[PDB]
């Protein structure tokens, strides 16, 4: 409607995908805590066990 | 003189009148620019009451 002028939607949209890559990294961050095997094949044993 | 006058006040209020109107369509543009923007939810209900006044 051009009531809001392109440059106050620019510095918001920057805001915006600002937040969603810190929301990124957070998620990555919250993938690990869960750590995922990297490649597939036959484990060994646990080093440190339940608690350490 | 008289007649003079009277023709000038009316060509002079003839002006003005439609230089009100004009300010009534800029502030009717300006008030459904700022209902636009209350409905959802960048202004509040104090600037749309201001507009409206």
């Amino acid at each position: 409607d051009q009531a809001v002028s392109k440059q106050q939607y620019a510095d918001a949209n920057a805001a915006y995908l600002q937040s969603k890559a810190a929301v990124e990294q957070a998620r990555i961050n919250l993938r690990y805590t869960k750590v995922l095997s990297p490649i597939s094949g036959r484990i060994g044993r646990s080093a440190v066990t339940e608690g350490a | 003189a008289s007649v003079a006058t009277a023709y000038l006040t009316l060509k002079a209020d003839q002006a003005q009148l439609q230089l009100t109107k004009d300010t009534l369509g800029t502030y009717q543009k300006s008030f459904d620019l700022t209902q636009r923007s209350y409905d959802v939810g960048v202004a509040s209900a104090l600037d749309l009451r201001q507009a409206q006044t």
